[PDB]
């Protein structure tokens, strides 16, 4: 009680001095920040030199005293004095003591219960420590050439985030008191929200610490490293026990998290988008980014939004760099064509246009480049550095590992590469590879003849022998590259030469993001053609645990399911706004008017007419023993709601299963037609989801009834509005102006409000308007 | 950190509301942030027109903020056809069509009546003028859009502003015609005159090197400015054969180098203790408990063998007995003040002040000189030191190393193995033994330093050990004990602002007799006499050997201090350099090699009877932790500059190894930078002389060399 | 490219027009002028824009851009007030702190004025290559 | 290939050069910037050693 | 970094504190006592920088209120004391207007 | 299961099959002489025995 | 005790009811996997692929008593 009076009495004091009261008064805020940066500057020279002369004394640390005094004697076992009265050194409410205390406390002290509380705070810890313990084990020893740079994820943790979003997180589970109410992440990323925010907020322990290991919970570190050509992130973790240039170590893959596999799973998810995309050439602009906000990604543990995975993943994919392309995120430095991918080191030059013949007697025209650039490429298992001056490779080495894949690199680079041997093979290209059918598009030329090598097996050995070959001379017998993708010398190409070990990634730490063309092309940098249209054309689909929304071209949607599932939607969606709408009448008790309720007679006739008053009698029951508050399950509202408009008859025949067109809905049991989720706000009618967050007050939520209760906006500062802490916000109806602090010290007012709506599509469709 | 503009903007804004911003910002005014300050206002109007339609197929609202200017004129004038208002002279945001007036929106950090004011003053009543502050202050005309766009405008505001809070960007994101006409940096006539006269051209003006460097294109006349540098350039072309001599290197001559390492190595003495768990723990004890022993009979005699300064040690040797015996503290207050600052005095000084009349009249003889170093010549006995240093000491092991952690079959296997073979190898040996004396005493004055400041105290110079039994009868027990190589003095340890070294002053035992040449800082004595004896197959009795005393004084860094306190570095930078040897050729095999390669490969150790010699890996491990060891010791600012110039002589080498024809332009300078570091330091000069020796055997070996 | 150095800059004025002047305090040691002596650069700074709080009153710039601005408007400045402990012996000397002036003259040689540093850490030479420390005014 | 290594290679470089070379990049950035890149080389080009 | 009961801040040396440098520091010290009042009224001080346009005094105050009014309506403290609490802020109110 | 029943992971079954049981390496004998002169990779030979159990209580639920 | 090598979770919950005279509910009861690993020899393939056989050897001891 005294500890609140304390402090305002020492802020009275501060006050009082005027020196310390002006620099208190003026400025913002954020002064704080540098005055902290103002202190302690002075660091000793030595680090552990001065550490060996600080434990040199008895009593050189400076400890805390009454949690001491409160649990155990300060005085010792061994009559070797331990504590005094007496504050010297720096004058701080520590008394110092000795070291050996410290020990005593760990030895006899009086400590229960505290095991399961450590390890989910560390969890990155403790797992790092889990994923140890099951592998197995085989030593030999090689001359082994490690791939030198890969800036790769160390320490991979499910649901990353970037470093804003993470710090947004660490203010809500931290403390409430202060913080920013903050909607992007909270909104759309809740019920990792309610995980943290439940585990760590009910018993306050190491508040700074907590927070700032959770900051490195999320964090991968992607690091500049070398590799032995395991590439999973969590052979990262412990490289050096695994690997090194004379090491080697066997029996790991096996173990890993669940996010590698999950992020190859948003690969495939942003393949069939852009295929949606792909199916319609109307517009690409505007349908892709209806299907990226609309779908819905189910992480193992976790519900979050296909935007804020796609805009925020670290892998950038050839199709990821096109989910991105659609919306604002900036990742640059990748280079995405076909299935390779590549990286631009050297020189520069511009777009030119060259019409050459094809065998067909028809001329095309071509886009080139005359550059001297050399540039790094990357394909399965093998890397190597090409340098291409007009229109023509000049220079190339490969650091392959396997033959097959040495052949395809050599074939993709040469494609990028145009040649004039390019024009020269066509065995039947115009009849289908010409003219790309959709909606009568025709498909860039490059693309082209990667597909007609992509075709068959004999098109590889076609431009294969397309290079000059030469009979190596001695010197590059280790060097020369045979056509089969082999280092016999016999019979090699020309302008190419292996290397034995692994070819060396650039880096660079850049970001560059421009609007993309209508036919799924990314002209970013003023050129560049990144997006290499369609990587790869698998016509496949599989999905395990996923959502999709809107008119998704995919037919998930039966009649009657959609009546029953957009039956629902309309009334939870519909409600919590205001008055006369379900919040409203629970905050009332009044629940007439909620059987009565318009979005009810919508669902009514889907219901089975035989045993409809039956099933109206118990449905109306539940409802209303729920009526009193702390008792109620607000899910099993909406769940049992729609069936309570028809004239209750006592039916006295069980009315567990409630047909609505031949599907049941059960009270609980959550099935196929309503799911009913565990300590989370969502639902999952079939292949999709929904939910509302404004308003929830379901007894399960109460870690976060301060966060979920929120569908506020701020709208004026005028009226006095009692100064309502935010456990009192709940209280507070609708249509009520009432006066808030908010985070850091900034103080406004709301009232309950309808949600903010159309963040992006409102200027979207101006935008779209003023052409 | 967020490197752009468009990062920033595209971070918390809409993604295609930036784009407006972006296109509109390139043409019709050129500022590159500002962007960020209209893609608030722009996308502030857009949610604001979108919410209502008025019960028509036609929107309530019309915008004409983002489209283009001479488009945005026309359609402005549309109004004038369809609602025949007054044409405004200021183009406005957004036009109503259910109130047919019009509307524009500002938005303010400030106070809301600073700015209110401002377009108020602008546009007056003919317009419906909307102020919004991102706090939740609010400024209106007569009548305010309806209640569902003000709350999702000022959520918005509101949390706009605390991302820019986040990044701080604030002054600069104020209304154009209050804060942004100052963007200009300040202009002082200080610092514009400094500017003007800081110009490196002719040119004297600023303005004037401004336009030669904005309007620079260079032409290609650096060819002929390049060769006529080059023709001024005349020197330098390098031819290694020409050179190849390299003069061998350069020596210098002189009196012999003497010994610097703070303790003797070779010929000191030591005194066994078997050692107590309780009475050792202090290690302060151990000499009291030593001097109950015979150690307290010995006294040097008055007269001393090649002694400096003989009545002052034997003094202070007396008062060092005397104190063993009541407690370890020295107490003279006058016998320390002239020994300290290694006979070092204390100068008095004399104020400039009052001195100008003795520059009037020179009394005191005023001058000021400097000194120099005095260079020395080639050490004989250090090869003789790192013989000894070499063969194993009959003690097992000088250094505690801790435990060993638990295995796994794969690594730590091998590296335990490695590890113990390693360190049973390098404990027996006597450079260990050093090594372990000097951390143990070294750690003691340590402790002593911050103990008794200012206070003269006894320290003992011991090393640690067990004893080792391999004949292997099951036995007894290994002996576990301490021995003691002699007692040491220290001084006042106060700590100036600037560096501070303290004086030290080391008493150690020997059996052997002094030598004038290496031992010249040292004041010998003859002690006594110590009994020595064996046990054999043979009689060996043994009889007695005369004991010597050697006495010095030297002086201790604090940084020198650390740094020999932890000597178990070397251990580990010997281990590395081994350690790589056996994977880089057992990883070519694709086998084990490490227990093949330590004893079948063969390392270059030495020279005897002129012909090349050559140990095991094993044995010659050693040698590399002996040359460490004294790297440690022996460490010099002559030594780094020896070898971080010697580099350039190794590469060469290795250069000429692989008939690579390797160059270094200046060999002269070189060697001259080699020489020039090369003054009294014993270890510096020693690997001068064998690199010299190495130059010989490679040059024989082939010649890219010379041989005098 | 043809806009290397356009882009690049534009990079640098992204990241300094963003930047808080206290960010200012990370790096080496650097000279203070008030005292004369070489100083943390937190303390150095915190001792230079106290020095401007009380000559000309507080600092409100909050930024590196406003922050240059009154650099640069100190050199106009003909006088300047320090906080300066001054020894009084009341025969006890205690050092009181103390209010000092200065005038253009001093405090632009004061301004432009850098330190010598002893070198220390350096690996590989015998002779010291010393380090320079310059001032507050010069470092943003 | 050529190891080389650079003696007193700050003493060689001059404020004054990269004045001028500070003015040549800021050509076409801004005007606003321009003046606050030109101002770091003239403390040196004008500077006191202690 | 593990935490767990071992971490433990080290005393500076006499040093600094007898020369003048103290007596410069004395102005270090009145940012200190308002650094370690802030951050015992603000807990994420440290971990959020402290953002919003406010005086740090204004946000104390009202932080202090509204604790006040927390521990008042629902937890265990008296009124009088609560009001207690207030006329000590509005009293430092006064101090600091005068400045 | 939602593709077709079986799996697609060459590397994870490697290590589960055997009973966990790993695939040793076999060196031969002709070789294995002078690893027995230099005795290296601790060579010796050893089998194993099942550890003996006690009495079931559950079976008897089990059964009934 | 018994189940030392069987690896069990917590897989969730699992909705069981009847319907009886009584009100029988039911509600819902949580789900455990236990995972293990085994060898099979073909021919314990075989005799335990057929099982039936212990049928008869019951019929024969029953149908003589
Ligand atoms: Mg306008
Ligand atoms: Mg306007």
């Amino acid at each position: 009680m005294s500890l609140l009076l304390t402090i305002a009495k020492e802020y009275k004091r501060l006050c009082q001095d005027a020196k310390a009261a002006q620099m208190m008064t003026v400025g913002t805020v954020s002064n704080y920040t540098t005055f902290k940066k103002w202190t302690t500057s002075r660091k000793e020279k030595n680090p552990s030199l001065r550490m060996r002369w600080a434990m040199s004394s008895k009593f050189p640390i400076i400890a805390n005293k009454r949690m001491l005094e409160e649990a155990q004697i300060p005085k010792e076992h061994n009559n070797v004095a331990l504590w005094e009265d007496t504050e010297d050194v720096s004058k701080r409410d520590h008394v110092l003591a000795s070291a050996s205390c410290i020990n005593y406390w760990n030895f006899c002290g009086p400590c229960v219960n505290n095991s399961e509380v450590i390890k989910e705070v560390y969890k990155s810890r403790f797992g790092r420590l889990e994923r140890r313990k099951e592998i197995m084990w085989k030593e030999l020893r090689f001359t082994l050439v490690d791939r030198q740079r890969r800036r790769v994820d160390t320490q991979p943790v499910e649901q990353r985030l970037r470093t804003g979003e993470i710090k947004d997180l660490q203010m809500w589970t931290l403390f409430e008191d202060e913080a920013p109410l903050a909607s992007k992440f909270i909104l759309d990323n809740y019920g990792l929200v309610k995980e943290m925010r439940s585990k760590f907020a009910n018993k306050p322990l190491n508040k700074e610490v907590v927070a700032h290991m959770l900051e490195k919970q999320f964090n991968p570190e992607s690091r500049f490293l070398p590799v032995f050509g395991a590439i999973r992130p969590e052979r990262m973790e412990l490289i050096h026990a695994l690997g090194g240039e004379t090491w080697i170590q066997e029996a790991n893959t096996a173990g890993i998290s669940n996010v590698d596999q999950r992020k190859n799973d948003i690969r495939a998810v942003c393949r069939k988008v852009c295929l949606a995309a792909n199916a319609s050439i109307m517009n690409a602009k505007s349908k892709l980014v209806e299907y990226i906000k609309s779908t819905s990604m189910r992480i193992g543990e976790t519900e979050r939004k296909l935007e804020e995975l796609i805009l925020e993943t670290d892998d950038v994919s050839p199709e990821v760099t096109l989910c991105k392309s659609a919306l604002g995120g900036q990742l640059g430095k990748t280079l995405s064509f076909g299935p390779m991918l590549l990286k631009k080191i050297s020189g520069s030059g511009v777009k030119v246009k060259d019409t050459v013949y094809i065998q067909g007697v028809r001329a095309v025209q071509f886009e080139y480049w005359s550059e001297q650039e050399e540039f790094y490429g990357e394909y399965k298992s093998a890397t190597a550095l090409f340098s291409r001056k007009e229109r023509s490779l000049e220079w190339i080495t490969i650091g392959g590992g396997i033959n097959e894949d040495r052949k395809r690199l050599l074939a993709m680079c040469m494609i990028f590469c145009r040649d004039g041997d390019y024009f020269k093979d066509a065995p039947a290209t115009i009849t289908m590879a010409d003219l790309s059918t959709k909606l009568g598009r025709e498909i860039p030329y490059q693309y082209v003849m990667m597909n007609w090598i992509q075709k068959s097996e004999d098109n590889l050995e076609a431009l294969l022998y397309s290079r000059g070959i030469v009979e190596t001379n001695p010197g590059k017998m280790g060097s020369s590259m045979g056509i089969d993708g082999s280092k016999r010398a016999i019979k090699s190409l020309r302008a190419v030469t292996i290397q034995s070990g692994k070819i060396d990634m650039p880096e660079s730490k850049e970001k560059i993001h421009l609007e993309l063309s209508d036919n799924l092309e990314a002209f970013d940098s003023s050129g560049r053609i990144v997006a290499t249209i369609l990587d790869l054309p698998s016509d496949k689909k599989v999905t395990f645990q996923d959502v999709s929304f809107q008119h998704p071209d995919l037919a998930v949607l039966r009649d009657e399911k959609t009546a029953i599932t957009k039956g629902y939607e309309a009334l939870i969606k519909r409600l919590g706004t205001g008055d006369n709408d379900i919040p409203s009448l629970i905050a009332k008790k009044d629940y007439l008017s909620l059987y009565n309720l318009p979005e009810v007679k919508l669902m009514a006739p889907l219901i089975r007419p035989n045993r409809k008053g039956v099933y109206s009698r118990v449905a109306r029951k539940l409802v209303s023993t729920q009526v009193t508050t702390g008792h109620y399950s607000l899910h099993e509202l909406i769940k049992v709601l729609p069936f309570t408009y028809f004239a209750p008859k006592q039916g006295m025949f069980e009315g567990r299963l409630f047909f609505s067109n031949d599907s049941f809905v059960e009270p609980g049991v959550n099935n196929n037609v309503f799911s009913w989720s565990k300590a989370d706000s969502s639902k999952i009618y079939c292949h999709g989801i929904a939910i509302r967050v404004p308003l929830v007050v379901g007894d399960e939520h109460m870690d976060t009834s301060l966060a979920l209760l929120e569908g506020f906006s701020v709208c004026e500062n005028d009226p006095r509005a009692p100064m309502v802490t935010r456990q009192d916000l709940i209280d507070v109806g609708f249509g009520q102006k009432v006066r808030l602090f908010v985070g850091q010290g900034s103080v406004r007012t709301f009232k309950r409000t309808a949600s903010q709506r159309a963040a992006s599509s409102d200027v979207n469709k101006n935008v779209k308007k003023i052409k | 950190m967020s490197k752009t503009f468009a990062e920033i903007a595209e971070a918390f804004l809409e993604p295609e509301a930036v784009r407006i911003a972006k296109e509109a910002v390139e043409e019709y005014g050129d500022h590159e942030r500002k962007i960020i300050q209209i893609g608030i206002h722009f996308q502030v109007c857009c949610m604001f027109c979108d919410e209502y339609l008025s019960t028509n197929g036609s929107d309530r609202f019309v915008l004409i903020e983002g489209r283009k200017r001479g488009t945005a004129v026309s359609l402005q004038n549309e109004l004038c056809k369809s609602y025949d208002l007054e044409p405004l002279p200021f183009l406005c945001d957004i036009f109503d069509r259910e109130e047919k007036q019009f509307v524009e929106i500002g938005i303010t950090r400030k106070a809301d009546d600073s700015y209110f004011q401002s377009k108020f003053g602008k546009l007056g009543n003919s317009c419906k003028i909307f102020v919004f502050s991102y706090d939740g202050r609010l400024d209106k005309n007569c009548e305010g859009p309806m209640e569902e766009q003000k709350l999702r405008i000022f959520s918005f505001l509101a949390t706009a502003a605390d991302f820019l809070r986040k990044e701080n960007m604030f002054n600069e994101i104020f209304l154009p015609d209050n804060e942004e006409t100052i963007i200009e940096m300040k202009k002082g006539k200080t610092f514009l005159e400094l500017r003007d006269e800081s110009v490196p051209l002719p040119f004297q003006t600023y303005e004037q090197m401004k336009d030669y460097c904005e309007k620079f294109k260079g032409n290609p006349r650096e060819l002929a400015s390049k060769v006529s540098q080059m023709q001024s350039n005349i020197k330098l072309p390098i031819k290694h054969y020409e050179q190849n001599k390299f003069r061998q290197i350069r020596l210098p001559k002189g009196p012999m180098a003497p010994y610097t390492h703070k303790f003797l190595m070779e010929e000191a003495w030591m005194f066994t203790k078997i050692s107590d768990p309780e009475r050792s723990r202090a290690g302060e004890i151990l000499i009291d408990f030593f001097k109950k022993g015979n150690l307290s009979a010995i006294r040097p005699k008055d007269k001393p063998l090649q002694g400096k300064y003989p009545i002052h040690y034997k003094n202070l040797w007396n008062q060092i007995k005397a104190a063993i015996a009541d407690r370890t503290m020295v107490i003279n207050e006058n016998d320390h003040s002239e020994f300290l600052g290694g006979i070092g005095r204390a100068s008095k000084k004399i104020p400039e002040i009052s001195l100008t009349q003795d520059v009037i009249t020179t009394e005191g003889l005023k001058q000021s000189e400097n000194k120099l170093p005095e260079p020395r010549s080639f050490p004989r006995w250090f090869n003789a030191e790192w013989m000894w240093a070499i063969k194993d000491s009959d003690l097992t092991g000088w250094v505690p190393m801790a435990e060993y952690p638990p295995a796994d079959n794969e690594l730590e296997d091998y590296a335990e193995h490695l590890n113990k073979t390693m360190e049973g190898v390098l404990q027996g040996t006597n450079c260990a033994r050093e090594m372990g004396k000097c951390i143990l005493t070294v750690g003691a004055l340590m402790t002593e330093c911050r103990l008794f400041p200012g206070k003269i105290k006894v320290v003992p110079i011991y090393a640690r050990s067990k004893e080792r039994k391999s004949m292997q009868e099951g036995l007894p027990v290994p002996s576990e004990m301490d021995c003691l190589f002699g007692i040491c003095v220290k001084s006042k340890s106060h700590l100036n602002k600037d560096d501070g070294m303290y004086t030290i002053i080391t008493f150690e035992f020997s059996i052997r007799e002094p030598n004038l040449e290496k031992h010249q800082k040292y004041t010998v004595f003859e002690a006594g006499h110590t009994t020595v004896r064996m046990k054999k197959g043979e009689s060996v009795i043994g009889r007695e050997v005369p004991l010597y005393l050697y006495c010095r004084t030297t002086a201790l860094s604090k940084i020198k201090n650390d740094w020999l306190s932890k000597a178990r570095r070397c251990f580990i930078t010997t281990m590395d350099t081994v350690e790589t040897i056996c994977l880089r050729e057992s990883a070519k095999a694709e086998e084990n090699l490490v227990e093949k390669t330590l004893n079948e490969k063969q390392m270059w150790i030495g020279k005897k009877n002129g012909e090349l010699i050559a140990q095991p890996l094993r044995e010659a491990l050693r040698v590399q932790l002996v040359q460490q060891f004294y790297f440690c010791i022996y460490n010099d600012s002559q030594l780094e500059g020896f070898c971080n110039e010697q580099k350039k002589i190794l590469m060469a080498l290795e250069g000429d190894k692989k008939n690579k024809s390797s160059f270094g332009f200046n060999p002269e300078g070189l060697l001259e930078k080699i020489e020039e570091c090369l003054i009294n330091n014993p270890m510096c000069l020693f690997m001068a002389q064998r690199l010299n020796e190495l130059v010989i055997e490679a040059s024989k070996r082939g010649a890219k060399f010379f041989k005098t | 490219g043809e806009g290397f150095f356009k882009h690049c800059v534009m990079e640098a004025e992204t990241e300094i027009l963003k930047m808080h002047f206290s960010r200012l305090t990370e790096g080496r040691q650097t000279y203070d002028w008030t005292s004369e002596r070489n100083m943390p650069a937190a303390t150095a700074l915190q001792l230079t824009v106290d020095a401007i709080k009380e000559t000309e009153g507080p600092f409100k710039g909050t930024t590196m851009l406003e922050y240059c601005n009154k650099m640069i408007e100190m050199l106009d400045w003909k006088e300047i007030k320090f906080k300066k402990v001054k020894t009084v012996v009341r025969k006890t000397k205690v050092p009181v702190m103390g209010i000092d002036s200065i005038k253009h003259d001093e405090f632009l040689i004061r301004a432009l004025t850098i330190n010598t540093m002893a070198k220390d850490g350096e690996r590989g030479k015998l002779q010291r290559r010393a380090i320079a420390t310059p001032g507050m005014i010069v470092r943003p | 290939n050529i190891t080389g290594d650079n003696s007193k290679w700050n003493e060689c470089q001059q404020p004054e050069a990269y004045l001028a070379l500070l003015a040549y990049i800021t050509k076409d950035s801004s005007d606003l910037m321009k003046d606050l890149c030109s101002v770091a080389p003239v403390l040196f080009c004008n500077k006191f050693v202690k | 970094a593990v935490v767990s009961t071992h971490s433990f801040r080290t005393r500076a040396n006499r040093t600094l504190l007898n020369t003048d440098m103290r007596a410069m520091m004395a102005e270090e010290k009145r940012y200190q006592m308002v650094c370690d009042m802030f951050k015992s009224v603000f807990e994420s001080a440290d971990i959020n920088p402290p953002i919003g346009a406010m005086s740090i005094g204004e946000a104390i105050e009202e932080k202090l209120l509204e604790r006040a009014k927390m521990k008042r309506d629902i937890g265990a403290i008296e009124d009088s004391e609560y009001e207690e609490i207030k006329d000590i802020i509005r009293d430092a109110k006064k101090a600091r207007l005068e400045s």
